[PDB]
């Protein structure tokens, strides 16, 4: 049956930055882990190859560099066994992979849960974190282990499949591409301290207490004029239509500066009760 | 009886409201038979529930001893059917009522009521199971088990057997709906349910290993709640795998006996049971692994075992498996039912953690233990 | 001074070495960064790990392999060239005789001064997991730089998948104001005077505020200003509904 790759917070991250620059210029990276066929399947370190001239190959894999490496990280427990590899492709509407087509074959021989990925976006990227993996198949799909059992199958609805190119046969011979990612304690607590929104941390008790308060100079210096500010964006809107109805072409006007102006007075009242929240030492 | 669930918070009192009740109903003046059923269901008391059958020997009747005991064994919990039975023998019984509670007609009432008027309309079934032979076992599931629907209870084996080549379509993992299908059609056989998977038993081999274990769960679709005599049937099919497997569909044979066991001991709590699917777990088994904990958690079902439960707990934050820690979550919804606030300590390890498996069945946890009556804070 | 910029893949892999080996207190691990020490500005665009064996009991026993870091930047010199060492992590938050020493060992293939970085593998308290320090003499002293949060693009975009006002200040800003009193307590007691001298100053920034009393409800008076705002607002959410209420009467005469 078909396997699925549960891939780390931290794996997944190291793939996209490896293969991220430049559109033409590919690369590939070594992908080790611990899973057992069918199940418990995982992703736990990723790291980059070395590439040679013809770029993405079998022979491109140094054993040198890598013996080196097993012994680095066997200390921290990043050495495990070579679960495949990953690359880098400008990508085409099939066959991502301008150089490796049957390498994947050779692949094989080595491992047979080997597969290769391949990043379709190349800092496309719109957040959804869309990649693309290999599987070879070759002779098969009859009267074998059943693949679509396991999640998302039947992929080709309409013309839009993954690419949108591929639709049903996918690379070569409905591979299946299944892809999912999981995060443990320590990724999720770290993730939230490092980027979520916008990272204000490393001071807790200084992010709004500096920002609102000793960055006045820069932001509210000249409040007076401020407060103008405010009266400038209803002036835009409140002066145009008060006939509700369409004459000077509004509609929401009232409520085009209803909500840019409800942060102005939230804003000034946080630093109103920042402002006795500075605690200089008073009573009497 | 109606107000008291919805409105006496406390256990002990309610209980003490069904026992004033049976007093003045002892006598038997032509009374309701049905208000002293829902008294020992309820209480699940051995003394109550013996002392009616009592009354039945002093005033006979056949036609209101009937209607009591064909009541009982439908709304009795899998722990009040033992009473009934191995419990009622000790202590004295009725041979015109001890096969009643011992499901031989009741489950003839499934058989028989089903089979005088049943209509597949075989015109429209046949549209769609004739339109391919692909799309690999979603297609067939569909086909086998909407088809197991119409049948169950009429035992008609037309599917596997007037219609060859549906079943020649099927793959491996497929075979297993089509075994199990006939577990639904062959439904209430209490005798020769066992001879419908007679060329797919162990020690008659079988075409694949793989549609073998399909026939050891179709016994559990058919004789659970009365599996007793499937027990140490299914059981030592288990212990014999429970050391190791070197082939795949090796467990697959298991698969279909960790929930053929739990559906005929579901109910009633058994350490036989729960330690021979604990090696098993032991194993860390990606397909048979599954089935272990549903069928230890079937097993646990009511109150369970308090020690079982932080004990199948540990095993899913030690073993970081896909259909393992999937198999517990649900296992551990189970071993908790109708404890209502008892379980809550179980829940709040679950929300606690940011794990998709444990948040899966922590919902289905709350769904048994505050069924039934409905709860605010549920 | 100088200033780091640490990638958010850096700090999350760090953490994630202390839970794969079950280390406990007795051993701590040592790693290398990479990226560019020639500006003022150190990035840190990628991190390694080294097999470094430490006696808990004896701070004169450590062991590290310079060997393995040669074969590891000559497989970096085929991926990326502009990847140099611009210096070293370790873990735990104690400084002990093993792991002063061997930053002069990565000295040798870097030739600006190596980043130092105390990562805190229990991740006990504030934000910061690991402090970004640099070595200067006058004895070695450690001083503390600005540590800051900020990666490329697609590095950026690929953390939001993974993770798909006024009191969250103040509920961080109480437990400050504790913690500072506790460095003064547990200060005295290791002394029985550099520290107290620099805080007396800082403290040091009612006799002239006197007459400073009318600014502080002059500022309050011009928030009141936006209260004003939040009135005619507030007259505005009145204005809203009245558009559907009156189309309320109208629809019961078509209906």
């Amino acid at each position: 049956t078909k396997e699925t790759v549960y891939i780390s917070s931290i794996a997944l991250l190291k793939m996209l930055k490896h293969g991220r620059a430049g559109v033409p210029m590919e690369v590939m990276g070594l992908m080790l882990g611990e899973f057992v066929d069918d199940y418990t399947v995982n992703v736990v370190d990723v790291f980059a190859m070395p590439q040679s001239g013809t770029g993405v190959s079998v022979e491109a894999v140094d054993d040198v560099f890598q013996a080196k490496m097993m012994d680095m990280l066997k200390q921290t427990g990043r050495d495990q066994m070579v679960v495949g590899w990953y690359h880098s492709h400008p990508g085409f509407g099939c066959w991502l992979s301008s150089v490796d087509v049957n390498t994947q074959k050779s692949f094989e021989q080595l491992n047979s849960r080997a597969v290769a990925v391949v990043v379709d976006p190349i800092q496309s990227v719109k957040g959804k974190v869309v990649i693309d993996a290999f599987r070879l198949i070759d002779t098969g799909a009859l009267i074998n282990n059943l693949e679509p059992r396991q999640t998302t199958s039947n992929t080709g609805l309409l013309n839009k499949a993954n690419i949108q190119a591929l639709i049903h046969g996918l690379n070569r011979h409905y591979y299946s591409l299944n892809i999912d990612y999981h995060k443990t304690a320590k990724e999720t607590k770290m993730l939230m301290n490092l980027h979520k929104e916008q990272w204000q941390s490393g001071l807790k008790m200084y992010d709004y207490e500096e920002k609102e308060e000793s960055n006045l100079a820069a932001t509210k210096s000249m409040v007076k004029i401020a407060e103008q500010y405010s009266k400038r964006i209803e002036e835009e809107k409140e002066l145009t239509e008060e006939e509700l109805k369409t004459r000077y072409v509004g509609r929401q006007d009232p409520k085009k500066h209803l909500s840019e102006t409800a942060d102005e007075t939230l804003e000034n009242n946080i630093v109103s009760v920042l402002t006795a929240g500075v605690n200089s030492v008073a009573i009497k | 009886l109606t107000l008291a669930i919805t409105t006496v918070t406390n256990s002990k009192f309610r209980s003490s409201i069904l026992r004033k009740s049976f007093d003045f109903l002892m006598n038997m003046p032509n009374c309701d038979y049905l208000t002293l059923n829902k008294v020992v269901v309820n209480l699940n008391d051995a003394g109550l529930a013996l002392q009616l059958f009592k009354k039945l020997k002093e005033e006979n009747d056949e036609g209101l001893s009937a209607q009591i005991a064909f009541d009982l064994v439908s709304s009795a919990s899998q722990q009040l059917l033992e009473i009934l039975v191995t419990e009622l023998t000790a202590q004295g019984y009725d041979p015109a009522l001890l096969n009643i509670l011992s499901g031989l007609p009741t489950c003839d009432y499934y058989n028989t009521f089903l089979l005088n008027n049943k209509n597949i309309d075989i015109g429209l079934l046949n549209k769609s199971k004739s339109s391919l032979d692909g799309k690999f076992s979603l297609f067939h599931t569909a086909v086998s088990v909407a088809n197991g629907f119409m049948h169950a209870g009429t035992t008609d084996n037309s599917f596997i057997k007037a219609n060859l080549p549906w079943l020649g379509k099927a793959q491996n993992w497929a075979k297993f709906t089509a075994t199990a299908s006939l577990g639904v059609i062959h439904k209430g056989n209490l005798l020769e349910g066992k001879k419908v998977m007679a060329p797919y038993l162990p020690g008659s081999r079988a075409s694949s290993r793989f549609i073998k274990g399909g026939s050891l769960y179709g016994l559990g679709l058919i004789y659970a709640g009365f599996g007793r005599d499937t027990t140490d049937y299914l059981k030592n099919i288990i212990v014999e795998n429970s050391g190791t497997s070197g082939d795949e569909d090796v467990d697959v044979l298991l698969h279909g006996a960790s929930l053929g066991i739990g559906l005929a001991a579901m109910g009633s709590a058994n350490i036989e049971v729960y330690e021979a699917l604990k090696e098993v777990l032991y194993n860390d088994s990606a397909t048979s692994g599954e089935a272990a904990a549903l069928g230890m958690g079937l097993c646990m079902l009511g109150t369970g075992k308090p020690e079982a439960i932080h004990d199948m707990f540990t095993y899913s934050q030690e073993t970081q498996h896909g259909n393992i820690t999937r198999g517990l979550a649900v296992g551990l919804a189970l071993i908790n039912y109708g404890r209502q606030e008892l379980a809550d300590d179980l829940i709040t390890k679950m929300l606690a953690s940011d794990e998709s498996l444990l948040r899966y069945g922590g919902a289905f946890t709350i769904a048994l233990a505050y069924a039934g009556t409905g709860n605010n804070s549920a | 001074h100088e200033k780091v910029t640490i990638a958010p893949l850096v700090l999350l892999s760090a953490l994630d070495h202390y839970e794969r080996t079950q280390t406990k207190e007795n051993k701590r691990c040592v790693g290398v960064i990479l990226g560019d020490a020639n500006s003022s500005t150190i990035r840190v665009t990628n991190s390694f790990a080294l097999p470094f064996e430490e006696d808990e009991k004896n701070s004169d026993v450590w062991f590290l392999d310079h060997n393995y870091i040669e074969n590891m930047n000559e497989m970096c010199k085929k991926i990326n060239a502009k990847e140099k060492l611009i210096g070293w992590y370790h873990s735990g938050p104690k400084l002990r005789a093993s792991d002063l020493k061997i930053n002069e060992l990565f000295k040798k293939y870097t030739q600006n001064n190596p980043l130092l970085l105390i990562v805190d593998v229990k991740q006990q308290g504030v934000g910061l997991p690991t402090d970004a320090y640099v070595a200067i003499e006058q004895e070695k002293t450690f001083l503390h730089l600005p540590c800051t949060i900020e990666a490329e693009e697609a590095e950026e975009i690929g953390v939001e998948h993974l993770l798909r006002i006024r009191l969250t200040n103040q509920l961080k800003s109480l437990k400050g104001l504790q913690s500072k009193l506790k460095d003064v307590v547990e200060y005295l007691d290791k002394v029985i005077h550099t520290i107290l001298g620099k805080l007396q100053d800082v403290f040091n920034l009612n006799n002239l505020q006197k007459a400073l009393t009318v600014k502080t409800n002059d500022e309050l008076m011009v928030i009141y200003i936006s209260n004003l705002v939040r009135s005619i607002i507030a007259f505005d959410d009145l204005i809203e509904n009245k558009i559907q209420n009156k189309k309320i009467q109208e629809q019961r005469v078509k209906d």
